[PDB]
């Protein structure tokens, strides 16, 4: 299970 | 605030339309919503920095974004169903963020009729005046289409909000081509009418760079009472 | 203790389209999932055995998100150029790493989220799962961004939360190639270089995980230097190698010998010579 | 796809209750999730943005629970105005896309002191208006090809709630305004 | 920022002559990720190879492998050609039996 959704810079 | 222009527009079946949005200072992200009634909403596109990571959202070729802060959204090509209220919101950076939506650009397909207002403003009775002891005035803005009609009130040149009324929904006078109808109505005490000008002016979105071609073209037009 | 990580890479590639970007799952030492932005699939394919078990709506779910990585990523590198006022035909690549680790007692004791671009270090959270560090100016900024879209938060609560809560979900299912120790395979050849000299090699071979210590004593001094260790390296199975030699004057072999320490052996092992 | 659900489109309180509404979502792989409020025609606002299980964030007579792994999220109207009446999105963020469930709307009823029905004339400037003031509030104006009305609309110490209706052929419109009211006019 | 790449040839289980085997080629710690390698049959570029999907180690460098089928017998000599940016010329270097 990846992390649902990550960021940007 | 949040910029996104043209308030409405009007224009018909196989040409090129231009949807402006201008976010708010350093916001990053924007989203592109339509809302047809009574679909419910749902997603377009999401633009990030300068890039569509995404595009499989908005459902058909002619729709195509551009980020050019500002960013303009093209169909060319307008067709039937492409006939929503056309929304833009920006949250710095980040998805999940906090959204802050733009006014609002309504779009209507068709070709053909179409026309300004009437404004028409009624005046109160001569008993309610004294019954209350109360005070109250009227509007009426009929003939006319499309929708595209929001309303002002003037009064000495500045506006009012406090007593006014504008009703929310338009009166389609019949029933599938049939025009419009709307009624704003105001209050006010009764000293207050004895030698001022209460302006109900009415703003129709016609076509004032002038389309193909009884005009009739951006027009206020004011119906006053005293 | 075990655990459960993600490696990230997309590189950019100029004039020919979209950045490759290659995302690869590893849980402990073994790798159980894939997907790659030049893959037949489009989609996340299995690497292990023991997760090809999962659900359907497993797959499209993980799927779904691989795929907003690899958008964001397209996203990264773009509004990192522009930061770093650098061209467009620059082919460069971002690094994001991320994942949880457990104790004995299963449960979680470290979380890690680290990020770097075109190489070197960019930003990284803190083990305080609170706070952020800054290799660079444009990233303090980048911090500041996730400073204040709270983005420590959501991280923190994946991996004490849902991270582990599905770690223990593949150890469990994956009980048999996880949760197993595979005591290295034991080897020594000698090979000479002239009569004047020699060179005795040790050799560790198959061995789950990968994390070995062997090495290699005269008289029980540790040839600390004249010796050669390498990578450990890997094999099929998912099993490892790694290989240690040194010089030894002829003869004087049998003075030589070599101790594998591992966790699948309870004490070192001794290799001789023979 | 996976679903996203609200509870119910419609609500209608008065103005002193409290109201709840009550946005489902999946327990898997969330991320984030937003409460929007939709006056008619305007911006519609963000209102609160749930990150983690299990907040409670509030603002003003407003508040908000999120719930993740039961697929939840309640929101609560405390004191309920005339201001308020609007409709109320929750969103469901995960995988860097969107899922909006069926909006809830919610209209509240203005309550008002001292009701006084008077059906004032009409206008002129000469043609006719016809329609009624106060007549607060669960009577319900609901009328019939050129018959012309409009219900209704709210204002400012005081608020009333006024139909306009106006026709032009014969009938006239005021014993024509007729469709409710007793005791007004 | 450039990293040489650290390249390693090497049979997968140690080699019995005729029998059914693996060869690895694997490379580490290198940057960027620009490479180009081949499996060789005493220069015999062939594609029935697969490839490692590409990972890294917090150093920030990749690494990656290169198996395929193989079945030596007494003097087949194969090796592995690599190439990467901070290279004068792709190295090849050979594979040792016993190495």
């Amino acid at each position: 299970n990846l992390v649902p959704m990550v960021a940007t810079v | 605030g949040v910029s996104q222009s043209p308030s409405n527009k009007v224009t018909e079946k196989g040409k090129d339309v231009e949807l402006r949005c201008d976010p708010i200072s350093g916001h990053t992200a924007l989203y592109w919503y339509r809302q047809r009634l009574g679909q419910g909403l749902e997603f377009l596109i999401y633009f990030q920095g300068n890039s569509a990571p995404d595009k499989s959202g908005l459902p058909s070729d002619r729709f195509s974004a551009e980020r050019t802060s500002v960013s303009t959204l093209t169909i060319q090509r307008t067709q039937q169903e492409d006939s929503a209220v056309y929304l833009c919101a920006s949250s710095q950076t980040q998805l999940w963020e906090t959204q802050y939506f733009g006014p609002g650009t309504r779009l209507l397909v068709l070709e053909d009729n179409v026309f300004p207002p009437e404004v028409a403003v009624f005046e109160p009775s001569e008993a309610e005046i004294s019954h209350t002891q109360k005070a109250t005035l009227v509007c009426l803005a009929t003939g006319f289409y499309p929708d595209h009609v929001e309303l002002s009130w003037w009064v000495n040149g500045k506006e009012v909000h406090s007593g006014v009324c504008t009703d929310p929904q338009p009166l389609k006078e019949q029933p599938n081509d049939s025009r419009y109808a709307l009624s704003s109505r105001l209050r006010v005490s009764a000293t207050f009418w004895q030698r001022n000008h209460f302006r109900c002016q009415v703003q129709f979105y016609g076509l004032s760079e002038n389309d193909e071609w009884a005009k009739p073209v951006t027009q206020i037009v004011s119906a006053e009472a005293w | 203790s075990h655990s459960m990580r993600y490696f990230f890479t997309s590189v950019s590639r100029p004039g020919r389209g979209e950045p490759r970007f290659i995302a690869v799952g590893y849980v402990d030492d073994t790798q159980f999932v894939r997907f790659d932005s030049d893959a037949a699939s489009q989609r996340m394919e299995p690497r292990a055995p023991w997760i090809e078990q999962e659900g359907p709506e497993y797959w499209d779910g993980e799927t779904r998100k691989v795929k907003a990585h690899s958008q964001t990523h397209r996203v990264d590198l773009g509004t990192l150029r522009g930061y770093y006022n650098q061209s467009e035909a620059g082919s460069h690549t971002v690094q994001r790493m991320y994942g949880c680790d457990v104790g004995s007692d299963w449960r979680f004791l470290r979380g890690y989220h680290q990020y770097a671009y075109d190489g070197k270090d960019y930003i990284a959270l803190k083990e305080d799962l609170r706070s952020w560090t800054a290799a660079d100016m444009a990233a303090q900024t980048t911090k500041h961004k996730w400073e204040a879209a709270h983005v420590a938060e959501q991280l923190r609560a994946y991996l004490e939360g849902t991270c582990v809560e599905w770690l223990r979900r593949y150890l469990e299912n994956g009980k048999e190639t996880l949760q197993r120790t595979d005591a290295p395979k034991t080897h020594m050849t000698h090979h000479a270089v002239s009569d004047h000299e020699a060179t005795l090699r040790c050799w560790a071979l198959s061995f789950y995980p990968a994390e070995i210590t062997l090495t290699w004593q005269r008289d029980g001094e540790d040839q600390t230097q004249d010796t050669e260790l390498v990578e450990t390296r890997p094999a099929g199975d998912g099993t490892f190698q790694k290989w240690a030699a040194v010089v030894v004057p002829s003869g004087q072999e049998q003075r030589y010998t070599c101790h594998v320490q591992h966790e699948g052996l309870p004490k070192p092992l001794t290799l001789r010579w023979e | 796809i996976l679903n996203v659900e609200q509870s119910p489109q419609s609500l209608h309180v008065q103005e002193g209750d409290s109201t709840n509404f009550t946005c489902s979502f999946p327990s898997s792989n969330f991320y984030a999730l937003h409460w929007y409020r939709w006056e008619t025609a305007k911006s519609p606002e963000a209102l609160f943005v749930m990150t983690l299980n299990g907040d409670e964030k509030k603002k003003g007579r407003i508040s908000a629970t999120l719930n993740t792994k039961e697929g939840y999220s309640y929101l609560y109207i405390k004191g309920s105005q005339p201001e308020d009446s609007a409709t109320y999105l929750c969103a469901f963020i995960t995988g860097n896309q969107f899922y909006f469930g069926t909006g809830t709307s919610l209209t509240v009823i203005p309550n008002i002191q001292n009701p006084d029905p008077a059906v004032y004339q009409l206008r002129d400037s000469d043609k006719s208006v016809c329609l009624f003031t106060d007549f607060d509030s669960q009577t319900n104006v609901s009328q019939s090809s050129d018959v012309y009305i409009t219900d209704k609309c709210v204002l400012d110490d005081f608020k009333s709630n006024s139909a306009v209706a106006w026709s032009n052929k014969s009938d006239f419109a005021c014993a024509n305004a007729f469709n409710i009211p007793e005791d007004t006019f | 920022i450039q990293r040489t790449p650290k390249i390693q040839v090497y049979s997968r289980h140690p080699a019995e002559n005729g029998k059914s085997n693996f060869l690895n080629c694997y490379v580490s710690g290198f940057h960027p990720s620009d490479i180009e390698v081949d499996l060789l049959k005493n220069g015999e570029r062939i594609e029935k190879v697969e490839h490692s999907d590409l990972s890294f180690s917090k150093d920030w460098s990749f690494y990656l492998l290169y198996y395929t089928e193989f079945t030596p017998t007494e003097k087949d000599e194969y090796a592995c050609r690599v190439n990467h940016v901070t290279l004068s010329q792709p190295k090849i270097v050979k594979w040792d039996r016993d190495m």
